[PDB]
């Protein structure tokens, strides 16, 4: 969106958890989540690969 | 009840309040867009003419007062308690009515010379004073059809 | 074509007891009225009980007690069970299905039930 | 009192929301029939000239 | 039949309406039309800006013809009145409506031929005041007529 | 769909209560291997 | 109003071209241009403006102002050529209006190179290759016009502007081909300037009529002017060539048609005030390009009208004259006359 | 054209009708208010609220496509444009917001009523209320779509001549987004007074 | 049926009104047409100026016609009167109203190619002038119906 | 169910207008076309301005139908008259109106094309003019179809 | 449901004028389209004239059609007649009517483009004038179909 | 009189239909618009082709909410139902279809729009992804008010 | 009022017919776009037509949705049937009828461009079936609301 | 389908009190009148009670003041109470549901009672 200003609050910190919860307040459904989240461990693990 | 007052009467009484305000928007809107191209035409080969020039936008915004007073004003009159007679009716639709094609024939000509009267105001720096007289002339006639409007609604009530 | 038939006919003893049955198949609605007709020989037909869409009900006091009529599940169908019988109850009898308007009222065949 | 025998308000009120759905039907085939296809990209030509 | 209907009230209404409706888009057209030629001529002839100003004043006026004739219908209308009353409304705003709406498509157009023409021929700035009057007066006929008709639509009515 | 949505609130609605912007990038002098394929493209 | 329906076909062109607009070189740019001593320079200098790598490809002794001249150009061949491409229905055919002057331009010179008995290999790479149709070449098979016409023109979008020109003498020359090409620009610009006015809608409908009045204006003088080198030409004949939809139409198109000498001509054209003081000083066609140069910058200040692609296409053209005369400059050493560039931009 | 010939047959035969019935002494057959007074106020009730939405989101789409082709266009040698010009499309979508809101508010006056009260003073009053309301909520935001949409494109291919001049042409989209509450507002006020059916 | 009924009137004021509108429209049609072509050639040959207004002028005329039988027709009306007299001055409004705009076309577009044409032929003023003529009693028999109509409209009605 | 009812002058009021209005427009239109093409060809040659003229006075003479059976439909009006005579003069009005208004089409684009024409082969006026007339008796069998109806229009008529 | 209501008159009324109205407009247009080839080629060789004027008189031919039609129907018209003979005698003049609008149509656009082509093919006048009569029946065929229902129009009929 | 009267089921079944009929337009409009553009852009790029197909899913997408709605009314349809559950039902058809139509024609426009750019200069895509998915929220505003309105169709109603 | 008035039927014809003819015209625009295409590209490229016809093929299809829904309702037509079931099985026939109209027309346009480009990009070939396979669903889906209706048109009737 | 059941019946003490409840199912809408009815062996069927969807009651003189007649929380349920039973109240008792126009009027089963 845009380079942060020299020193100012780094947006980065509040959006580590803000983000995914403000998407898992829409998506909420315990048999998608859990195939979504099967997924991205499938794909972390083998992160060296 | 009156045969003066019948039970549909109301519906004019609505038609001229929506009337007021859907009209007036659209002036308002014609005004401003028309205005705005003009204003942005001229930006990439002189900017700073741009936040000197915002007449013809700020000019067509106040046809939307006009239509939001009347419109406010008709709508504090109306009741499902109140006996509201038929000739109360035909009043405020002829209320809404004048408020409506003044504000949208004044608006098409502001947004008209707005639109020349900056996308050729940047070759001559002495003509804006000629430009604000022709849109004082423009806008007055949105004013004569609130003028009207608003002596109809006190005679409706009577 | 609309049409009807019953079932159930035949002999029993004095006092017995049966079930008859009837349906209507190739028709695009249920019937507003259904009724049962029974004719003795040598006389015309009597009105014995009727059954509206609804279940409601209605019978004639020759029968009152001891006929029921009812309504089945599928859609267009009678069942009368009739028990106590007599001796007078000798004769063939017809279901009957009306529309609530026009010329619409159609007949079976009938059949026979004696003691 | 009735509005009368023939255009009853029964009917009436049917012809009023399938004239407005006619409306929007017939706006919307009018933006279909306007599409067409951009031919100078899918097909090829070349002259010595250019090259 | 009762001689002052109900719905009487309703011709004046839509009467009132009207002569403020076509005037407006009228005096529109007179002004947008004209506004173009003046801004587009005058900048290479700056000086003659407020002499070729003429145009729109002429056009404003229209809408002054409107408001008088709409106002004057205005305090006449009431709960209870005679429909010929209503009638003879309805026919003073159409009137000068339409009538104010030729006169200003007139002086839009020969305003715009003229202030472009007469920038560049000095004599012929009275040639266009010339026709402008002459466009102009379209509009006074719609007002005396309409005038005339206001007076009458509330002589000798019984109710 | 509700993860671009997601985003959309943080950009809009929460990050320009406190969000100034305009600054400048770091960006170093370095070496790294530059694919012969993408130069010649 | 003016921009509701219009981006529903043409708003991505409308984005890309002005795109284009933004990388016109500045007045500070021609200036630092200028300031080079050696093609080589050039080359770098231009690398920072928008032309960017495009003789990234060239050695440093092959360079010419021929081959900056040709490679400047087929940068906006190929723009131009992308840009129609994206286009469909009245755009489209209005991009192919566009196309038709060139390639009557070309029909002219292959004739011309074909009655002089020259190379047909020689002919075809200076033909401008918008103006580029299938049978171009084939043009030089004949002489005889009737023979020409038969064999290839029926086939090719010129064939309905050739109604006036069969009244000829049987063999051809220059000054009968000449005549040829201007009867063909007679009637080729007033059917585009019928189409612009019959299909095109506001603004860009004024804005064309504009533009094309001004072609058609230029179009005449010149005529007039080039005919007064002749020992003599018929008025009647002359007045065929000069077309309807200009400025100068009809009052002093036909003084102008009457006129004898360069005194007569300017008696007819001081009615006009657009061009009344073009003929006393300078260089005529410089003032041409100077006015042309106006009219495309009033233009760009519209929006939402496909008038733009005219606007920048014309634009372009003038810049690549601009920089190959900079670059003759350069190459000759003859810089005294180096700031005659035109840039309104 | 032909549609130019099919409406001034219609007018034709309704000037015609209506002067039939004139003369022959039945001028009151052709009685607008007791058709008005007759048919259900259901029908206006929902078709406003329809409507509202409706055209609600017919403005708001409208609008983003003329910002978005533009957007799209002027990004492609200026790709700096596609993430801080985003605003604009934020301005016609929020314009959808308030027809659904409206709708979210109208919704709750929809009770049924009992035969014996259908057609009386206070339910006839909403039903005409709901219509007219949710037309002026749905005609503005349609309006205001446009408008926004109109001035969007334009601050795109502006801004990417030079950043400097979009914090100038943003303030012409305020403005324009305006028409949005205004809309709301009057339309809150004229469906306000109006009691869910008895 | 009753041969004087409340709505009568109403066929008086349309009639009243139609005739100054379409009038108007017609004179502002000629005034419109007339005025682009004087001012596109008197820039050149302003001392013709005065005698190229005849057209304007004659346009202008056709507005009177429409007053006239506007006036008189307005005079007439009433809050009783008879059908019949309500019918006929609505035959007297359109007659000269739609008339007279078929006029106003006709000399419109020959007043433009006159004026034009004549400023280099000095002989052709004769010819303008008297096709104009020509176009002018084109209202005037309108007008000459419009009367005759009005004077039968009152006379002989019983009510 | 009435021999004579009271809106029966209706049909006679809007047949009386009509025999006018419509015949104006034929007339105004065929004036438009030949005037501009007089005014074109005459720049150069004067000599034929006043044979040139024909086909603006041919297309005056519609005019004079359209007048003469209105005046005759006009004079027949009355308060008290059947249906039968009501709808037979409006055939009388529609008759010659419509007609003429076809005759004025043809006169104004043959008077346009014979007239740009004739400066340049003298030969074809005499071809012109003899076209002119088969054009000229359209309007003339309208007339007689007119003046046949309203002669029918009030014999052996009862009430 | 009476056999012969009041108002069984206003179809022939509108027959009988259909029959004229019609039949003149395909009539003048077959005059137009043909008068201008006529005009346009006779330029250069006006010795042709008389021998190019075929297709003018041939569309006049057309108008005849429509006139006597509409004079037979006008003698059968009166107060008290049956609604059959009304339904019969507008069948009667809409179709000789439409018909010849056809046939005009049909001499208008072959007789232009024959006439501009006879003029470098002297065999080709021979052509054309036999196409122009096939174009010609198509009117006949309207006139015996109107001839035909007039006859049974009236006769046989009870009231 | 009464809440039941026999044509109720007609706007439920009309809203039924109209829902997936408008939805459907709109995807089939959405659909074909990008698809001419993939196919346009991929003749030279082909590698791109399968991350440019987003508009058609989404434009897919519009389809099912018009397809869920006319699902769960329909089930709500009956032989015997009031008003009040007719109309609240066709509002939900109206409402999601007429959004869904709407939805259809941005996508197709913008998405015509993205897939050209996205070929030439490639941080566009996600430009072309944020825009995408605010108009097919479009949709979804008219699927939630289709639902609120849906829920209390059969609620208290008494019949 | 009654349940089964006896114009119930004609909504269930309205609805059998409409359910083949909006579907044949979605077939022939698809197919006739598509065969445009093939035969314009595959005279250079002969070798491909039989891979290149598919989009004809997929256009055929819809044919056959329209075919079963008008069998399976006709065969539900009688001559006593509820107003309720007309209404019904009208919604049927609209539902796959003009969905099938909106997928013919999205088949017709990605069918001629994915054919055009494919004959000079073989790996587009795939792309095309892909985005084709969206535009057939968009008929499919008016076949399940038109089935669910149907199955819904004769359950818990009465009469 | 609509159908309808009572419950509460049986034999019961002279002078004692008792219920009786009823219920409808299958259809969606909230029935606009509903009612109670009885028949003793002998005889026609005898109106008892009624109440409307507005909870409006109505009743026969014999059981006036004796038999009261209520709807239940949930839609579509029905009760009927009588504080004290007397010989001449035996007899089996049916429920009805009707609508405010056509033929949808539905008839239960029915149950008996005695002393």
């Amino acid at each position: 969106y845009g380079i942060a200003q020299y020193r100012e609050i780094n947006a980065g910190l509040p959006t580590i958890v803000t983000f995914p919860f403000m998407f898992a307040i829409m998506f909420g459904d315990m048999g998608h989540g859990f195939l979504m989240t099967l997924a991205a461990l499938s794909l972390v693990l083998n992160e060296k690969k | 009840s009156n045969i003066y007052a019948p039970l549909y009467a109301p519906f004019f009484g609505f038609a001229g309040c929506a009337a007021a305000m859907v009209l007036s928007c659209l002036g308002a809107a014609i005004g401003t867009a028309k205005s705005g191209i003009g204003i942005a035409g001229i930006g990439t080969f002189k900017p700073e003419l741009i936040m000197k020039s915002l007449i013809p936008v700020v000019m067509s915004g106040i046809l939307a007062i006009y239509g939001l007073v009347v419109a406010v004003l008709i709508a504090g009159n109306l009741s499902p308690t109140e006996d509201y007679t038929l000739f109360n009716g035909f009043m405020h639709l002829s209320c809404g009515l004048c408020v409506g094609f003044a504000c949208l024939s004044s608006g098409y000509a502001i947004g008209m010379v707005g639109d020349v009267g900056v996308r050729k105001y940047m070759h001559q720096p002495r003509l804006f004073v000629g430009i604000v007289l022709i849109l004082i002339f423009s806008e007055v006639l949105g004013l004569y059809g609130m003028i009207v409007a608003l002596i109809l609604n006190t005679r409706g009530s009577e | 074509q609309v049409q009807l038939q019953e079932s159930g006919g035949g002999l029993v003893e004095i006092g017995g007891s049966l079930r008859l049955s009837c349906a209507a198949s190739g028709t695009l609605f249920t019937f507003n009225t259904m009724a049962w007709y029974r004719q003795a020989p040598g006389k015309q037909r009597e009105f014995i009980a009727t059954i509206t869409s609804g279940g409601n009900t209605n019978y004639a006091d020759s029968v009152q007690g001891r006929f029921t009529i009812s309504r089945g599940n599928a859609k267009n169908t009678l069942y009368l069970q009739m028990n106590s019988l007599k001796p007078e109850d000798t004769a063939v009898y017809y279901c009957n299905a009306r529309t609530m308007t026009g010329p619409f009222d159609y007949w079976g065949q009938g059949t026979q039930v004696t003691v | 009192d009735i509005l009368s025998s023939i255009w009853t308000e029964g009917l009436l009120m049917c012809l009023i929301v399938s004239a407005l759905l006619l409306f929007i039907l017939i706006v919307a085939l009018s933006w279909i029939s306007n599409l067409d296809i951009t031919y100078g990209a899918l097909e090829k030509s070349t002259n010595p000239i250019k090259k | 039949t009762e001689l002052c209907p109900v719905y009487a009230p309703f011709f004046g209404a839509i009467g009132c309406a009207s002569a403020i409706i076509f005037t407006s888009l009228g005096a529109a057209y007179g002004t947008a039309k004209s506004g173009v030629g003046i801004c587009a001529t005058c900048v290479l002839r700056p000086d003659l800006l407020f002499k070729n100003i003429v145009p729109v004043i002429m056009a404003g006026i229209i809408a002054i013809y409107g408001l008088v004739v709409s106002v004057l219908v205005c305090y006449s209308l009431g709960q209870k009145q005679a429909l010929y009353t209503g009638f003879i409304q309805l026919g003073a705003g159409l009137s000068v409506g339409l009538s104010g709406l030729a006169a200003g498509f007139a002086i839009g157009i020969v305003g715009d031929a003229g202030v472009r023409g007469s920038s560049q021929q000095p004599r012929l700035f009275v040639g266009m005041i010339l026709i402008l009057i002459f466009a102009e007066v379209l509009g006074l006929y719609g007002l005396i007529v309409a005038l005339l008709l206001n007076s009458r639509a509330t002589q000798d009515v019984v109710c | 769909s509700a993860m671009l949505h997601s985003l959309r609130l943080h950009w809009v609605e929460s990050m320009s209560k406190f969000f100034v912007g305009e600054g400048l990038p770091y960006e170093p002098f370095a070496f790294e291997y530059k694919d012969m394929e993408v130069a010649v493209a | 109003m003016e921009g509701v329906y219009f981006n529903i076909d043409n708003g991505f062109i409308e984005g890309v071209v002005r795109g284009y607009r933004n990388g016109l070189l500045s007045n500070n740019q021609y200036i630092n241009l200028t300031q080079c001593d050696t093609l080589e320079d050039l080359k770098l200098q231009l690398s920072s403006t928008d032309y960017g790598n495009f003789l990234s490809s060239v050695s440093s002794e092959s360079l010419t102002t021929s081959l900056i001249q040709e490679y400047a150009s087929s940068k906006l061949y190929h723009e131009f050529n992308y840009i129609r491409d994206q286009s469909s229905g009245s755009t489209r055919k209005f991009m192919d209006y566009i196309t038709y002057g060139y390639m009557i331009d070309n029909v002219a010179l292959m004739i011309t190179g074909t009655i002089h008995d020259r190379d047909k290999g020689e002919i075809l790479q200076r033909c401008h290759p918008l103006g580029w149709f299938d049978t171009l070449p084939t043009l030089s098979v004949a002489t005889d016009l009737e023979s020409l016409y038969e064999t290839v023109l029926v086939d090719t979008p010129l064939a309905p502007y050739f109604k006036n020109c069969f009244d000829t003498a049987e063999e051809l020359d220059d000054m009968n081909i000449e005549i040829i090409r201007n009867k063909l620009y007679k009637a080729y610009l007033e059917d585009f300037y019928n189409f612009v006015t019959e299909e095109i809608p506001e603004p860009a409908k004024e804005c064309m009529q504009t533009l094309l009045g001004f072609e058609a204006d230029r179009r005449s003088i010149n005529i007039a002017l080039n005919s007064l080198q002749s020992s003599d030409i018929d008025p009647d004949l002359k007045s065929d060539l000069l077309p309807n939809i200009g400025k100068l139409y009809p009052l002093a198109t036909f003084h102008l048609a009457q006129a004898q000498d360069f005194e007569g001509v300017r008696a007819a054209l001081a009615n006009v005030y657009e061009y009344r003081g073009f003929l006393e000083t300078g260089n005529l066609e410089d003032h041409f390009y100077q006015l042309e140069m106006e009219l495309c910058r009033d233009a760009f200040t519209q929006q939402f009208a496909i008038s733009t692609v005219w606007a920048w296409m014309k634009s372009k053209e003038q810049e690549v004259r601009n920089i190959t005369w900079i670059a003759e400059c350069i190459a000759q050493n003859q810089r005294e006359r180096i700031n005659n560039y035109i840039s309104v931009y | 054209s032909f549609s130019h010939f099919l409406y001034y047959l219609v007018l034709i035969v309704v000037i015609v009708y209506g002067l039939y019935k004139l003369f022959t002494g039945h001028g009151s057959d052709i009685n607008f208010g007791k058709f008005l007074l007759r048919t259900s106020p259901y029908m206006w009730a929902n078709l406003g609220i329809a409507l509202c939405v409706g055209l609600s989101v017919v403005g708001a789409a409208w609008g983003i496509f003329i910002t978005g082709s533009s957007m799209i266009g002027a990004g492609v040698r200026a790709p700096r444009i596609t993430t801080k010009n985003l605003i604009s499309i934020i301005f016609c979508e929020v314009v959808a917001i308030y027809g659904l809101i409206i709708a979210i508010v109208f919704s709750s006056k929809l009770t049924v009523a009992t035969a014996e009260n259908m057609y009386s003073k206070s339910n006839l009053y909403t039903g005409y209320s709901l219509f007219w309301a949710g037309i002026t909520v749905g005609a503005s935001n349609l309006i205001c779509g446009i408008a926004v949409g109109i001035t969007g494109a334009t601050a795109a291919i502006s801004d990417a001549a030079d950043s400097a001049l979009f914090v100038k042409i943003l303030v012409i989209e305020i403005f324009g987004s305006i028409l949005g509450l205004l809309g709301l507002i009057v339309g809150l006020l004229m469906a306000g007074k109006a009691s869910e059916f008895q």
